[PDB]
RNA sequence: UAUUAUAGUGUAUAGUUUUUUAAAAAUAUAGUUAAAUAAAGUAUGAAUUAAUAUCAAAAUUUUAAUAAAAAUUAAAAAAUUAAA
RNA sequence: AUUUUACCAAUUAAGAAGAAUAUUAUAAUAAUGGGUGUCUUAUAUUUUAAAUAAAUAUUUAAAUUCCGUGUAGUAAAUUUAUUAU
């Protein structure tokens, strides 16, 4: 009958007779609760044997007596917030000291050396990003610092930042005051160019996404016509290296239409050109690519890039004799092909036994299992078992539902 | 079942006064009229419609 | 039933092929040349292009 | 072709660690106050639960 | 703090005294006694232990961090006499005022015999309902034969 | 507590009246009074102030 | 041994493994509803369909069957 | 001293001693002959040798899988004997000590103590420091030069607390081999001051826009104060 | 308080305090230096045990093998590794570790909480079913040097029907200027 | 009945799986050993060498 | 387990039609 | 939350709606004479038992009762399933 | 071109009031059955009897008896007294 210790928590088997027990169907262990026990205690709101006493005095001190606050602090803790431009300032100038400090790379021969880890740049980081409003990526400024024309590139850029926002520009919050139409300043001007190194950064990293995000940043802050044209060549750039291409051929749209705001020395209007031909391409519409192609040379003949790819659509083309036509429309674009597509479906693929629309299917918001997924009545779904509620028989088949 | 048919048992302890009896013709035919409490009012007057129910701080 | 065990005793079914076969096996994959996921060879997606044709 | 695998002695068998007597830790005043953990190499840049 | 007679009987220390901290983080600062919590028996001098106050951020604001002084233990500081201004035991002590006539406790410093009143609460009244506050006039109208 | 961290203000009462007896006043008869004691063992009569 | 690199093993697919060798001459037309190829998982001239193995001018004597030229494999089909 | 505290590590750690410690040892994992059970021979080198051995690798010491970290590394010295000095000292009175011999007592023990442990810590991190001179770097060494100044300890150029060796009879130091210790701590930091001092120089005549003319006006300001308070030129 | 520290070959008096302070910081941050992310994961639903053997199976592999063979098992200890992975990669990610170079550098799971549920028995007998969770600690470091295999190639049967159905076996690279900001 | 704990406790590091693991396997088995060695030494290693 | 899925399918059966 | 309708009264067309899995042994059910159902594996996870060193091929001989206790002789691989 | 054999290893410093109006004995002064969320109604809520018992006794003799089952006022209202958040 009895063989391990009358307590509960003991392992081996009891009997009635010998050591009567209540019935307590699953209940916390020597060690603590468990997983199991704590879905219950947050489903639940106890343990499910409910001999336990629910006792959640800490998450009730740890939630609602810390966001408690009165009527009157309240109200004047906004009136006492911190001072935006002062802010912007010392953060502007701690993240400069921070990242002249960061040490250089040793260019160890026979080697890679690892570039030293950036602790103290995340907090100036964070500070600046939530003073700009704009999201830097600590993968970018780590590749920006290690490189060391981009880290030139990158303190002279800071430094022209704090000079002209410490001789009182403050471009952003004075232009959404106002809206609350002129040109881009030496600040904002300052600002995009920091943003375009980090997304520099990123891009020789090959965190593309991040690129793209900082590039998008810099657009919203842009305004001239010129700094928009650049930015949107530099996003539709990013976007295909990320696999974005409905993005890529977006941004090249529209600086191929900023065009004619643009003088003619510049090539950003070429750089669009190219990215929407390359976006085609890549949605495999050979046509439509040549079509942008041979658009973008007649606006900038001799263009290196339009040139380059002018030369690789001929090849394809050259190639395409052997289908006898182009993609069939039916696919048009099965094909994946770059490693940012194959970095998302190693990521959020569907892998197998879990994450597939067998394991757990995604409700608005919800989790459910695949029997009550609402998008297939298939064998194993519970609408399946349903008919005939009573209204009418609603189907003609007459075995079940 | 008469005066328990559910999960609820009743509190005799807080039941309200018995004030009379049954009788089939009318119903319950109430005989102590006592019981049964009328909430009446004291009669409006000057100084008690001046009267409110807090007291202002001097 | 009988006796306890000892640890080498206990290791002798990793020394043996079955556990290698049953826990320690590695799946040889690659790139889904379509949806560019991971993937085993003879298993595919419901993906209209999979479908028609398999990678 | 196939992975490394040895059974642990630490799950075989794991005897409680030693309580403590009156609630009482013998060289409280002898050791620093530093993080055993840091101090044995256990260390985790985001603990989740 | 729950524990029955938890608090201290005398009760020397009130809002606006001066006293010296004598054990805890800071040893030898002294200032005023901006609160005190008696049935905690905590007070709050100015400048002693400042801590942060983080506030969760909320749909109309985002999170800010202010800094607060902290209730201290009663036992950690002591009084000081503003005449000696050093350190001075007191003692609760009765006297009748001479204006009003009636009995009343001060606390005294035994080293150099000072007196202090013990400062009067008077909280915000600025507050009031008009439309339900009986009149004062009305209320101490007396109709009672 | 949070308020008074907040606010500033002073508290002199505690917030909820406190029962320390938990119902045990209540049991006990209303005009209970505990007995006179004399020549009771405790030296705290005494006064003392230096031992 | 400091650390030996990462365990990842070598590209395997154009290797021979019994069980994809099972499927070189399996009968498959149901699988396939639009795109139809000749014996889809059979290389001509490669023992099972294993690129790694190549049979294709080397001079095995199959006097009864076909075989085909051999031309150059590349490093995106070998691995 | 593979288990324990080695070359630049600041933890004391007497490994024979049995300190930090919550069980009264009863295996010892490094056991050669059965006759240790009763003789351990502790102390002598070689089962000395096989105990330490055996011990498992502490935080100090790192595995052979795990990635060590580079603490001889000067750009990582210096600023931790910056995170040293500003522990030792608060910045209220840093600021104040700047401003200003009036100070507590309290505070002017608390000063006392932070140069004892910047003493110390420059004592431990010595090797390390010596190892790493050739591939420093100028702002490293600046940064050097601040966290002295911080800590209030004044460098033997040729209060002080480096230009007097501590006290204790030479016969009874220890002086035994494979532990890090500097007997002539004042003549080694003042070689480490003129080599670093020498380093400066030489970077500077290597490096010889208005970011980069803004950054060599401010690092030769701070090169000239700084070494005017040490008591130092060029 | 003092502690006595090894200085000169005599021990020195050094304030104790200040001396832990200065122990734990300098521990944290060489810890936080080193080029890699930890992460630990509590009470996993998963006995310690079979946890064991998944992790053994994912030990010593790069972020990318160990990501694809997780999410190519089957088992519930690896696809409680892939959780942990995900994390563990975005914890790198926002550290600043680059991606491509990451790999696993230890793995490794203790005895957890353990939850115990009755199980009725015929003739009036029980027990208590034991239910049990691991601890998971995950570390992906990097290495520049690491080399990863080539899995872009495909089976010569996916060769060839693609090519049936008029897909390209290579992929369509097109060379993608570098992003610049001259016309700023 | 005074048995040699402590003295072999110490020496339980040279043992394997179960023995070294569990104090009590340990020490029995190192007794054993103990005794018989004695009983060798004192009767058959002279014979032998 | 044969008979018994049964088994507890006309005890399902038998409750759902007691309810 | 179990074999299992608690049936008093009472009625007869309300479809009154939760039982995995790609073989085999064993086990249970199922035109001589007097062929179905229950797998491994994924997942969960008990119970009797437990002196035991990484263990006790085998034969021979013997010692105080089964004697893998002893000695001699001899030559006993690992894992998995089944078989008393 | 290709590739790193099989087997064998070990428990320790503890992060935070996750330990006190605590556990046991101890007070020779109280006492009509303690029962809070209680809250009429008393034909219906009665426990008493000369005994070894919530009252409890300072020694070895003699002595009935088939194993001797055993010792007196110490002071007379005198302080050995059933105590107590
Ligand atoms: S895209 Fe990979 S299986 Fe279909």
């Amino acid at each position: 009958y009895q063989r391990g210790g009358w307590s509960p928590g003991s392992k081996h088997q009891k009997h009635m007779t010998l050591n009567p027990t209540l019935y307590l169907y699953r209940f916390p262990g020597p060690h603590g609760p468990g997983p199991y026990t704590m879905k219950y205690w947050w489903t639940l709101g106890c343990f499910p044997t409910g001999m336990e006493v629910p006792f959640r005095l800490h998450e009730f001190l740890s939630t609602y007596q810390q966001e408690h606050v009165p009527v009157e602090v309240e109200e004047w803790l906004r009136c006492y917030i911190k001072d935006p431009l002062s802010e912007l300032v010392n953060a502007s100038n701690d993240f400069f000291k921070a990242v002249e400090v960061y040490p250089e790379v040793e260019s160890a021969r026979g080697y890679k050396t690892l570039q030293p880890s950036i602790a103290p740049l995340l907090v100036p980081m964070k500070k600046f990003e939530e003073q700009l409003g704009v999201k830097i990526s600590p993968v970018g400024l780590r590749s920006v610092l290690s490189n060391p024309v981009l880290k030139d590139r990158f303190l002279d850029d800071l430094f022209d930042y704090k000079s002209y926002v410490e001789k009182g520009g403050s471009t952003p919050h004075r232009r959404l005051a106002r809206s609350r139409a002129e040109t881009t300043a030496d600040d904002e001007r300052s600002l995009i160019l920091l943003l375009t190194t980090i997304s520099e950064g990123c891009i020789n990293a090959g965190n593309y996404s991040d690129a793209a995000s900082v590039l998008a940043d810099a657009l919203m802050f842009c305004h001239d016509p010129d700094s928009q044209a650049t930015t949107h060549a530099n996003i539709s750039f990013a976007s295909l290296l990320n696999a974005d291409f409905k993005g890529a051929e977006y941004n090249g749209r529209e600086a191929a239409l900023l065009q004619p705001q643009v003088k003619p020395t510049s090539t950003a209007c070429a750089r669009g050109y190219v990215g929407w031909a390359a976006a085609a391409a890549y949605q495999d519409d050979f046509e439509k690519a040549e079509a942008i192609v041979k658009d973008g040379l007649t606006l900038y003949v001799g263009n290196e890039h339009l040139e380059k790819l002018a030369n690789k659509l001929q090849a394809l083309r050259e190639e395409q004799p052997s289908v006898y036509k182009q993609v069939p429309r039916s696919l048009r674009e099965s094909r994946s092909h770059l490693p940012s597509q194959q970095s998302r479906g190693l990521l959020s693929g569907s892998g197998k036994g879990f994450s597939n629309e067998f394991d757990w299917v995604e409700f608005k918001n919800k989790l459910y299992p695949s029997k009550m997924d609402p998008r297939n009545n298939e064998m194993g779904s519970v609408f399946r078992r349903v008919g005939d509620l009573g209204s009418f028989i609603s189907t003609s088949r007459s075995m079940e539902r | 079942k008469l005066y328990f048919r559910g999960g609820k048992p009743p509190n005799p302890s807080v039941h309200p006064y018995l004030t009379g009896e049954p009788c089939p013709l009318y119903g319950w035919k109430v005989t102590d009229e006592s019981v049964i409490r009328q909430f009446n009012m004291p009669s409006i007057d000057g100084t008690n419609f001046r009267y409110k129910p807090y007291v202002a701080l001097q | 039933p009988k006796r306890k065990k000892n640890p080498m005793q206990l290791r002798r079914k990793v020394y043996g092929l079955h556990f290698k076969e049953k826990y320690l096996k590695m799946e040889e994959w690659y790139y889904c040349p379509l949806c560019a996921e991971p993937k085993k060879p003879g298993e595919w997606c419901r993906r209209e292009d999979c479908r028609q044709i398999k990678p | 072709m196939y992975a490394r695998f040895t059974t642990r002695s630490k799950f075989y068998f794991r005897p409680a660690r030693p309580a403590l007597a009156y609630n009482v830790d013998p060289n409280v005043m002898r050791r620093p106050k530093v993080k055993r953990g840091l101090l044995k190499g256990t260390y985790s840049d985001e603990t989740v639960d | 703090y729950f524990a029955p007679d938890f608090e201290i009987s005398p009760w020397i220390w009130y809002p606006g005294d001066i006293v010296e901290v004598v054990s805890g983080e800071g040893i030898g600062q002294r200032g005023t006694i901006i609160a005190v919590i008696k049935y905690k028996n905590e007070i709050v001098v100015q400048n002693i232990n400042v801590q942060d106050v983080v506030i969760p951020a909320s749909e109309s604001r985002p999170e800010q961090i202010v800094q607060r002084e902290h209730p201290i233990s009663v036992t950690r500081v002591r009084h000081v006499d503003p005449s000696t201004n050093e350190i001075c035991n007191i003692e609760m002590v009765k006297v009748r005022n001479k204006e009003t006539g009636e009995m009343e406790e001060k606390r005294m410093s035994l080293e150099s015999g000072i007196l202090m009143s013990i400062p009067p609460v008077n909280d915000e009244l600025e507050v009031g309902d008009p439309l339900k506050d009986t009149p004062i006039q009305d209320a101490d109208e007396a109709t009672y034969d | 507590d949070r308020e008074v961290l907040l606010t500033g203000k002073s508290v002199w009462e505690c917030p909820i009246h406190i029962d320390h007896t938990c119902g045990g006043s209540k049991t006990v008869p209303p005009h209970a009074k505990k007995p006179v004691r004399y020549m009771d063992a405790g030296i705290a009569n005494v006064g003392v102030t230096d031992i | 041994r400091l650390r030996t690199p990462v365990r990842d093993r070598k590209c395997t697919l154009q290797y021979y493994n019994p069980i994809r060798a099972r499927f070189v001459y399996r009968r498959d037309k149901p699988l396939f509803d639009k795109y139809h190829v000749t014996a889809r998982n059979l290389a001509p001239g490669f023992s099972r369909g294993a690129l790694k193995h190549d049979w294709r001018a080397l001079g095995v004597y199959t006097p009864d069957h076909p075989q085909v030229p051999y031309h150059p494999l590349q490093t995106w089909m070998l691995g | 001293v593979y288990g324990g505290s080695g070359r630049g590590d600041l933890l004391y750690e007497n490994p024979d001693a049995r300190r930090h410690s919550g069980r009264a040892l009863g295996v010892l994992n490094g056991v050669r002959h059965s006759s240790q059970a009763t003789m351990p021979e502790s102390g002598q080198l070689y089962y000395r040798k096989l105990i330490l051995h055996s011990r498992p690798p502490n935080g100090s010491c790192a595995g052979l899988q795990r990635h060590c970290h580079d603490t001889c590394n000067w750009s990582y010295l210096i600023p931790s004997l910056h995170r040293c000095a500003e522990s030792a000292i608060s910045a209220k009175l840093w600021e104040k000590m700047c401003q200003l011999v009036n100070l507590t007592q309290y505070e002017r023990q608390r000063v006392r103590d932070g140069q004892n442990l910047y003493r110390y810590e420059v004592h431990q991190r010595l090797p390390l420091l010596e190892e790493s001179i050739g591939w420093a770097q100028l702002d490293d060494l600046l940064g050097w030069f601040r966290s002295a100044r911080r800590a209030w300890v004044r460098l033997p150029t040729s209060s002080s607390a480096m230009s007097c060796r501590l006290e204790g009879h030479a016969d009874s130091r220890d002086t035994t081999p494979g532990r890090n210790q500097v007997f002539d701590t004042p003549e080694r930091v003042e070689q480490l001051t003129e080599a670093t001092v020498h380093r400066i120089r030489e970077e500077l005549q290597r490096l010889n826009s208005a970011r980069r003319l803004a950054r060599d006006e401010e690092l030769s300001r701070c090169v000239e104060e700084e070494l005017g308070w040490h008591g130092v030129a060029l | 308080r003092y502690a006595f520290v090894e200085e000169e070959g005599v021990m020195h008096k050094v304030n104790w305090g200040l001396y832990c302070e200065r122990l734990e910081t300098e521990l944290t941050v060489t810890q936080e230096r080193l080029p890699q992310h930890t992460l630990l994961m509590k009470a996993v639903p998963s006995s310690w045990k079979k946890l064991d053997i998944d992790i053994s199976v994912i030990r010593g592999l790069s972020l990318r093998e160990a990501m694809a063979q997780c999410k190519l098992s089957l088992r519930k200890g690896h696809q409680i590794v892939f959780r942990a992975l995900e994390m563990a990669q975005q914890g790198a990610e926002a550290k600043g570790l680059d991606k491509e170079h990451l790999r696993v550098a230890h793995i490794s799971c203790y005895p957890g909480p353990t939850d115990k549920q009755i199980d009725i028995r015929s003739k009036g007998y029980y027990a208590w079913k034991t239910k049990k969770s691991s601890h998971l600690v995950l570390t992906l470091a990097e290495d520049p040097e690491m080399v990863l295999p080539d899995r872009t190639c495909l089976p010569y049967s996916s060769l060839m029907s693609m090519k049936r159905a008029g897909l390209s076996a290579q992929p369509t690279v097109i060379d993608v200027p570098a992003i610049t900001a001259d016309g700023i | 009945h005074y048995r040699a704990k402590l003295e072999l406790d110490r020496i339980r590091s040279m043992l394997r799986g179960r023995a070294r693991l569990e104090r009590k396997v340990g020490l029995k088995r190192l007794f054993f050993l103990m005794r018989t060695q004695t009983r060798y030494r004192v009767e058959q290693q002279a014979h032998w060498e | 387990a044969a008979a018994a899925a049964a088994a507890a399918a006309a005890a399902a059966a038998a409750a759902a039609a007691a309810a």
